[PDB]
């Protein structure tokens, strides 16, 4: 799950925003992964 | 940091056990100010008598 190999072959940089992650709605802070991102 | 991670926007190396999620900034400035001055004057008599 290493976007490392083509964040180097292709030179652009990842995105930093992503949706696959759990969230706590109470705190309302971001929590950790749930669907996996490849 | 076996699998190296790296933060999205890469410019950081994290290890492969936490995960970053990037936001902020904020800042205030205030001032303030207070002057003054102040003044006066005289006074005079005179007589010439004779």
């Amino acid at each position: 799950t290493g976007f490392q190999i083509c964040k180097n072959a292709l030179k652009l940089p990842v995105l930093e925003v992503l949706p696959g992650g759990g969230w706590d709605n109470l705190r309302n802070v971001d929590m950790g992964r749930v669907m996996d991102l490849t | 940091y076996t699998n190296c991670k790296t933060t999205e926007d890469g410019q950081y190396i994290i290890p492969d056990e936490v995960y970053t999620i990037p936001q902020k900034e904020s800042n205030l400035e205030m001032n303030s100010e207070v002057l003054e001055s102040w003044m006066n004057y005289q006074s005079t008599t005179s007589l010439s008598i004779n």
